[PDB]
């Protein structure tokens, strides 16, 4: 019926996609062999949205990781869900980038993703009425926002009509964990403007604050970081999955989202989080994630809505609940203010009710608010992009594989008009 | 009891040509021995210097 | 039956190939044939 | 499967691989026979060895480097040593006729019998790579082998190979006490010969680590032998996150786009924050930020050379032990936000930070102690120009009136390239002051 | 039933002999007094549980003979078949031809014809022998000649020293190497060469050994043969009978005289530590070091290519690695020779001898070419013949032994014919 292909791109990629599809499986009562061991009706009914049908009732997934350094995948062979995938999908190559988006983009990336893209017909091949695809980045590498945007462009020549869902994470700002990036994400965001049908953005800056005062964990991992992305992964697709009493799936929360189709970059979120202790103490009812949904502090890009309007917003709730209720408290959260709510569009909320909540809480919400107040992200990363190349700063490594001046200074020039195209609307 | 022996042996031979942990089993075998003989024989041309 | 095989072969010839064996001839814990002095190695 | 090829030369290389191959052989569970041992040789599942060691089908390991030197009495302690069996024995070339503290000597009238021979034993052992992830020099700007050869060795390395990483590990002349009298001629003359040819190259005083051995370590009268303990353990952290996997992997290749910002400024200099003796370690908390915060002193450098006098143009910390991410990230804000500790005002990013798990080890018999983590900075700062302000001017007084060059002239080389090597460093001590100066 | 007979003359062939029968005894499991404690290619059996080589051994020293009937193989032969002269032939072509093998000609014929008869499917001989001697030219010149006329179409290989170019220990070497090869021109299928100043070489570098004897050299002819003859004794992939080579090497019936190496020529202190696989060692025959008779190999293209491969070889590593080493076009084939190889295969592994110096090696291969390069020697040795022969030095004793002054002159034409046939086949 309605199925997603998922890709996975980079080191990062690969550590967000082996803890994305442990929280797929373990829903759909899949264990590490990929035998069934479920125990409700309809658990079972849209295991073909991403898995596949092998023999003897077994399940694979329909991931492809690509990468181009072998040792990230050699942990995945070893994960503690990493058997199931079709050892085929395995993509991977001899010559790693180094962080230089110039050999990811053209010196060996465009020798590799012939190996990709017949892998990627295949797992599209089985498709009934396929619905559209998914990605996972972090947007400072050049070996996954690299390989990324040479691996968007040659799927959107191929399949343009499809709606085509990609992740991003983008840079922290306060201290950057790598120094070149700035040529990294201005030359990744302008590949990204033009061609996904749908981005969202995650400052994992704020992954720090939201485990910090909120969570209150100790020893964050990144991969237990990687778990809070997981639930939005899963948070959004919930209608191509389950029942629904008022569902929507991908194509229904991007056309219904969307005002001018250079504007896809969102900031989301989760409301039903809590340490194990403060679990007891707090309630679970429907405000209360109304709460916490828009809460500032909940949020999960560091781009705080104060500083401009939300254009529109949406919240997708997980587990049976009523609708008065989640209505008069959208209702009151648009009309408690007017200043930080666009006039020229007269409301904002987009609502879905699905009816299976995930297994630990009774309730659940994820966030999605395209809001004008992510301009000062670009502008940040636009005075960053000019300080280093005014006077060239590591530039002849770019240089030597295929790159001149101009394209430098185009992929500023759009970089900076985005800004304004949000300071229009912003005032 | 001629089929058994006969039946027997055939099934042992053919079903051994045929598996495999065997292939890498015989591979190991014979590079050790070889390897051992050869250490030998090294000590052997020493004591004969 | 291809599993006892193996087990006949390795019990019939790795006998006396004591001090050294290559990488792959045993896997799953084969020495229980052969208990006598392999464990003590 | 990734691998290396650690190629020595030079009296001062030899004696670095053998306290350098002594980790690698510990780290591994390696005998000095070469055999693995019966406890890891029935399962097998580690093949983390690949990237230095080879494996014959006989089950013995035969490491992958190549000594070289025109002296033949620092490789004969090798034939006879703990380690008689291990190394191949065609990759230790030996020459009958030394090279003689010469530069000249070591570049045209001796080299040039071992350049072809060296030449077929490195096509060896980069013959095994699936992909080569860089070599790995070790050298000395001090004599004949390791500065007369080791330029010999880089302009026929990249006309054979080309654009393939090799990185270079290298002692560097002390400012005071030194051990030679000739040697001023070498380092501008070596330098000249290396500014084209060498990806990257580490500074290393043998003067700052005597320096730290009286400071850190707790040890009076320091000999050659722990000398090279310290650069053995940084040649083991650079090539550690090839071996053993991490949270953030950082490979070779990735090193020598992400330190130098014009291409003739791969000068990095390198340190080792945790050296501490036994007796302190049970004394000091040695957690993940206080020893960021102990590479930039005035006082734990490896060349002497006090960074106050700069600005740093970059920073590579590679971390190694049992570390996590949160901490890190909160120490690097320290520094940047601090306010001596200066950066040039084109790099608003500076740092590249590197996550392994292997804890570092212990060779018995070492100063060292067990430390849970330990990290390992890399900057090129502003600050090294300092340094040729004072080799270059000691060139110049012996080149004044013409000392010791008489050697040279009769040996092989004209009188003329003692003058354009010497204007090509009055280059080098303009380049570095156009891009230490603020913006305009 | 692939039986050959052997035959030695000349000091060289018994003292090849020796050790190529010492190799055979220990080949099988015959301890060498004659007992056993396939078989059939080379040994008849009585049935007391005796074994009988198929050899006959003749030099008219008797001193050469008489070592061998003393020494500890005086029991393997019955003793009949160490045929000895009286005087010795003393380096003269005229007596060994002419004078004094008059009296010898006759009893090895009936002795091979007494051996022939005992064998039932007889395939060729094994004639050993050298270019420098009177009874290593007259004598094996009448012995081809009548084994020809009598036999028939049946295999007689030879197997030749050469004369090198600044290695001999004879000085009218010239004149008998030059008749030998004109009255042996005919009537022998093939004559394999090998060059001792070659060896020489091999010894000093690939083996480690400074100052070889003899037998350090006979051990590696005797791991030669034993590479020829492996395959009608042990039966493997690809067999190739001993009258292949007759349709397969020689092009024209003036040009059987192949070249032979064996590449894993190596000590065990370097064979410890280096692994020789089947491309590595078929790359390593075409070097000029490590080939067995001295001629430029650059300097000739090569016109067919025998490989004989022994022991442990999967033949897909032989036949990916034989177009390997075509594609290079500086080991120059003929434009009329797209075939290019033939090859070869034999399961069993070279053996070893005690007191022995090459290491047991697990597959080893034996090389035959066929070269232009040879050109350069006789072309070296005709004029070394023309520098003597300008005035008649050392002729008179042959004269006076029996030939007249325009015999040499004939044999020195019909010898340049060969020389203007390779400029012929060469372009």
């Amino acid at each position: 019926m309605r199925e997603i292909v998922h890709l996975q791109a980079g080191q990062c990629g690969n550590q967000i996609g082996a803890k994305f599809w442990e929280v797929i499986s373990d829903e759909h009562g899949i264990d590490p062999t990929g035998t069934y061991h479920g125990d409700s009706d309809l658990q079972l009914e849209r295991i073909n949205v991403y898995y596949n049908e092998a023999t003897g009732g077994k399940y694979v997934p329909r991931a492809v990781l690509v990468d181009l350094e072998p040792g990230t995948m050699d942990s995945v062979r070893s994960g503690p869900f990493g058997q199931i995938f079709r050892p085929d999908n395995f993509v991977f190559g001899q010559s790693g980038a180094g962080n230089n988006w110039a050999k990811g983009h053209y010196t060996e990336g465009a020798e590799l993703v012939d190996s990709v893209l017949d892998v990627v017909r295949k797992e599209a091949e089985s498709c009934d009425c396929l619905q559209g695809f998914q990605l996972t980045h972090s947007l400072g590498g050049g070996t996954g926002s690299g390989m990324g945007t040479l691996l968007i462009s040659k799927i959107r020549e191929e399949y343009p009509d499809r709606i085509m869902n990609t992740f991003s994470v983008v840079p922290s700002p306060k201290v950057s964990d790598t120094v070149v990036e700035p040529y990294n994400a201005t030359l990744s965001v302008h590949q990204l403007v033009e061609n996904t049908d749908e981005t969202y953005c995650i400052d994992n800056e704020a992954l720090y604050d939201i485990c910090f005062r909120t969570l209150k964990l100790t020893t964050p991992t990144y991969g237990d970081l990687n778990h809070l992305v997981s639930a939005t992964m899963s948070g959004v697709t919930t209608c191509l999955r389950f029942p629904g009493q008022l569902n929507a799936d991908l194509r229904k929360l991007a056309v219904n989202m969307v005002p001018f189709p250079r504007l896809h970059f969102f900031m989301p979120g989760f409301a039903p989080l809590t340490s194990r202790g403060s679990q007891q103490y707090r309630a679970l009812t429907v405000p209360e994630l109304t709460q916490q949904m828009f809460d500032a502090k909940n949020m999960m890009a560091a781009c705080d809505p104060r500083h401009g309007r939300y254009l529109t917003v949406a919240a997708v709730f997980r587990g049976r609940m009523s609708m008065k209720e989640v209505d008069e408290q959208m209702l009151n959260v648009q009309n408690k203010n007017s200043s930080y709510f666009v006039e020229w569009i007269p409301n904002n909320v987009k609502t879905a009710v699905c009816d299976i909540p995930p297994r630990g809480l009774k309730m659940s919400a994820t966030f999605i608010g395209n809001s004008t107040a992510i301009q000062e992200l670009f502008k940040r990363i636009s005075e960053q992009f000019t300080a280093m190349f005014r006077r060239k700063a590591f530039l002849h490594w770019y240089t030597g594989e295929g790159m001149d001046e101009m394209e430098f200074t185009e992929a500023e020039s759009n970089m900076n008009d985005l800004v304004s195209e949000y300071q229009q609307y912003q005032d | 009891l001629k089929h058994e022996s006969l039946k027997d042996k055939k099934m042992r031979q053919q079903v051994r040509e045929n598996s495999i942990e065997l292939r890498e089993l015989e591979q190991k075998l014979k590079a050790a021995y070889m390897n051992k003989e050869r250490a030998a024989q090294i000590v052997e041309k020493d004591a004969m210097k | 039956i291809i599993e006892e095989e193996r087990l006949r072969l390795l019990k019939e010839h790795a006998a006396k190939l004591l001090g050294y064996l290559p990488k792959g001839v045993f896997k799953r814990e084969d020495d229980v044939d052969m208990l006598g002095e392999e464990f003590r190695k | 499967m990734r691998e290396c090829i650690s190629i020595h030369v030079g009296q001062a290389g030899v004696q670095i691989g053998n306290a350098c191959w002594e980790l690698y052989c510990l780290e591994h569970g390696i005998q000095p026979d070469g055999q693995m041992p019966s406890d890891k040789t029935i399962g097998g599942g580690d093949d983390s060895f690949n990237t230095f060691f080879s494996e014959t089908g006989a089950g013995k390991h035969v490491p992958r480097a190549v000594f070289v030197d025109l002296e033949p009495t620092v490789i004969d302690e090798v034939r006879t040593g703990t380690y008689r069996q291990l190394f191949h024995p065609e990759q230790l070339i030996t020459g009958k006729e030394d090279a003689a503290n010469n530069y000249a000597r070591g570049h045209y009238t001796i080299g040039k019998e071992i350049i072809d021979l060296v030449l077929d034993r490195i096509r060896k052992l980069a013959d095994q790579c699936t992909g080569l992830q860089g070599f790995l020099v070790f050298h000395s700007f001090g004599g004949g082998t390791g500065s007369g050869f080791t330029s010999l060795l880089m302009e026929r390395l990249s006309v054979d190979y080309g654009k393939k990483s090799k990185l270079e590990f290298s002692i560097y002349p002390a400012p005071q006490v030194s051990t030679a009298v000739v040697e001023p001629y070498n380092s501008i003359l070596t330098t000249h010969t290396t500014l084209e040819h060498s990806d990257c190259a580490f500074m290393v005083d043998n003067e700052a680590i005597y320096d730290i051995c009286r400071r850190n370590l707790d040890i009076e009268r320091p000999t050659y032998t722990n000398l090279n303990r310290l650069i053995g353990q940084i040649v083991s952290s650079i090539t550690a996150s090839l071996r053993f996997d991490g949270a953030l992997n950082v490979d070779l290749t990735e090193f020598q786009t992400n330190l130098v910002p014009y291409p003739r400024i791969h000068f990095p200099l390198a340190t080792y924050a945790p050296v501490i003796s036994a007796e302190k370690a049970y004394h000091e908390q040695l957690s993940v930020a206080e020893i960021t915060n102990a590479c930039f002193e005035p006082a734990n450098q490896m060349v002497k050379c006090d960074p106050r006098h700069g600005k740093y143009m970059a920073c590579c910390l590679l971390y190694r032990g049992d570390v996590v991410p949160k901490d890190v990230n909160a120490a690097i804000a320290t520094i940047k936000t601090k306010r001596t500790i200066q950066f040039v005002d084109w790099c608003p990013t500076g740092f590249k930070v590197g996550i392994n798990y292997q804890p570092p080890t212990v060779v018995p018999g070492g100063d060292l102690a067990k430390v849970q983590r330990a990290v390992c900075m890399l900057s090129n700062t502003t600050a090294i120009a300092e340094a040729w302000a004072r080799l270059d001017h000691k060139f110049d007084l012996m080149y004044a009136k013409r000392a010791f060059v008489h050697w040279y002239v009769g040996e092989g080389m004209e009188e003329g390239e003692f003058s354009e090597a010497r204007e090509d460093m009055a280059a080098l001590e303009k380049d570095y002051e156009e891009v230490g100066v603020d913006s305009v």
